């Protein structure tokens, strides 16, 4: 709300969030597999809509 | 609730474990100051120990990678422009020439200037 | 229903909508799958063809990085539309147990912070190419009337 | 007949479409946030729009 | 020490020279990913040894035979050391490689004919009621000044 603004135009950059992890863990490697199968499966884009 | 933690519920179901979804408590994302080279925020709470994973958008950066490890970026973004809904404005006077033509209302007056000559040479010109 | 559209015959672009969730997308695969004649192609030239020969009827689906390209081709007839459909990206690959793939992945981040992958993308996609620049508003904001009719 | 054509859809359009509508007029200004990586990548940049 | 570079002829990628057969060495190409790697090993300091994939295949696992090919059977046989080419980043081939973060992303667009303003001249005047409605026209407003006279 209000509905008063609007976003045109492309991305000007390539940014992206992912999951974060301390280093030496050994969790990084399911958790990116995890990360990749939530991204094929499509449910990313359906949390997205 | 919202996007992050339907996020975390589904990496709970496709990996197993248990989760504790706690609070930063300075509220920042993360920064290394210049002198004491301290990291804040969930950067320093991963550094330090304080917690064991983050499930937050943060910016994969390279300072940030010499401390700690990234997955790959589940959804991609850019540096966008924010403008208001362009809604009726007044036009004003600009409209009375406004539909049809710019330009070609000049080229109508010249072509009646032109057709006036036209007819004074005809109607005055017979004897 | 009128303009129709198709994708390659084999690759990862019919997995991904075959195996979709969402029902447009799925009431789109239930079209293309059940056309008459088949929408799908062999090759990317092919779809160029079916594309070129319809004038306007028909549309083909690809990658985006392609479509930018031929995009910037020779005879400049082609444009690109909407939208990402899905979160794909490219990176640099190296087997399991590699020691190098941790400082190649540091340069990369390197070379994403300092801005250099986007110089090479001007470079290799406006510069390169052979048509004009990137702003096609050369009458493409006619407010009234073409001057044709008054001419 | 053209005069019924603007009154009848009447369709508002955008006058800035691109990254490149920001340049090529000087009326309407545009800003950033004053600290932040966005500032970093619009100081460090090499081109020239 | 030495390193191997596969890759696989694609456009605007991996392109051919000009004087490709006047050129020598791995500077016999030119591309995107040509200066890729070199800005690779430019920032990290090696040699390396520019190769064309055999087989035209850029990665599958055969389930029958449970056998990859192209450069991904490459790397896991052994056969190169660092794939520089837009390999798709799956599920399936995290298990097998590696991969760095993703320097370009992109999606699924939608190619058109783009239509250009094709607005014609004095045969767009004539388009909205007919061109043979109005010959009946004049012929009978020479009828009628027939009758007039
Ligand atoms: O790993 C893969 N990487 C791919 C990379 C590309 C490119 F964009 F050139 F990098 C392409 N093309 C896009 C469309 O025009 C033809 C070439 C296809 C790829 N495919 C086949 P898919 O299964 O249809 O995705 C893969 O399998
Ligand atoms: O690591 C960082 N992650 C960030 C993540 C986000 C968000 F998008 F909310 F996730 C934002 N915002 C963008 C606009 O809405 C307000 C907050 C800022 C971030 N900043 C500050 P920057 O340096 O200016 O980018 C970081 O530093």
């Amino acid at each position: 709300k209000p509905c008063d603004t609007m976003k045109v135009g492309g991305n000007l950059d390539s940014k992206g969030y992912g999951i974060a992890t301390p280093k030496g863990s050994s969790l990084g490697a399911a958790v990116n597999l995890a990360v990749l199968k939530l991204a094929e499966q499509g449910a990313l884009d359906k949390l997205k809509n | 609730e919202g996007y992050c933690v339907d996020l975390a519920a589904e990496i709970a179901k496709h990996c197993g474990f248990k989760y504790k979804l706690t609070i930063v408590g300075d509220g920042k994302y993360g920064a290394r100051d210049a002198d004491t080279k301290i990291w804040n925020g969930m950067v320093g709470e991963l550094v330090y120990g304080k917690a064991d994973i983050a499930i937050a958008p943060l910016t994969i950066t390279l300072v940030r990678e010499e401390v700690i490890d990234f997955s790959k970026p589940f959804m991609s973004l850019g540096i966008s422009i924010m403008i208001k809904k362009p809604q009726k404005s007044k036009p004003g006077v600009f409209s009375f020439l406004d539909p049809l033509a710019y330009e070609i209302w000049m080229c109508i007056v010249f072509a009646y200037i032109g057709v006036s000559v036209v007819l004074f040479l005809v109607s005055r010109f017979s004897p | 229903t009128e303009i129709a559209y198709g994708t390659l015959e084999a690759g990862s672009t019919k997995e991904f909508f075959r195996r979709s969730k969402i029902a447009v997308f799925e009431k789109m695969w239930t079209y293309m799958k059940s056309a008459e004649p088949s929408v799908f192609v062999r090759t990317t030239e092919e779809g160029m063809i079916r594309v070129r020969k319809s004038k306007g009827k028909y549309a083909y689906l690809l990658e985006s990085t392609m479509n930018e390209y031929i995009e910037q081709r020779k005879p400049c007839d082609t444009m690109k539309v909407g939208g990402n459909l899905d979160s794909k990206g490219y990176g640099i690959a190296t087997p399991k147990g590699s020691a190098l793939g941790a400082p190649v992945n540091l340069a990369v981040l390197k070379l994403a912070e300092q801005g250099a992958l986007d110089k090479l993308k001007a470079k290799w996609w406006y510069d390169k190419g052979e048509c004009g620049s990137k702003d096609s508003g050369s009458k493409d904001k006619t407010s009234a009337l073409s001057l044709s009719n008054v001419a | 007949a053209n005069l019924a054509a603007f009154l009848t859809v009447e369709r508002m359009v955008s006058p800035i479409e691109s990254a490149e509508d920001l340049s090529k007029q000087t009326e309407i200004a545009y800003g950033t946030l004053d600290s932040g990586s966005t500032k970093e990548f619009f100081r460090r940049s090499k081109i020239a729009v | 020490r030495t390193y191997i570079v596969t890759t696989i002829l694609e456009d605007p990628y991996v392109m051919l020279k000009k004087n490709a057969n006047q050129f020598e060495g791995n500077d016999r190409y030119e591309g995107y990913c040509v200066e890729l790697a070199a800005e690779i090993a430019k920032h990290v300091g090696y040699s390396y040894r520019l190769e064309i994939v055999s087989d035209g295949k850029y990665g599958a696992r055969d389930p029958d035979t449970k056998a990859w090919n192209g450069m991904v059977g490459e790397l896991v046989y052994g056969r190169a050391d660092v794939a520089v080419a837009p390999l798709t980043i799956t599920l399936v081939r995290e298990e097998v490689i590696d991969f760095s973060k993703p320097f370009m992303s992109l999606g699924i667009s939608i190619m058109i004919k783009k239509p250009q303003k094709s607005k014609p001249g004095v045969f767009s005047f004539l388009d909205p009621l007919a061109y043979e409605i109005w010959m009946c026209i004049v012929f009978a407003y020479i009828g009628v000044s027939v009758v007039l006279f």
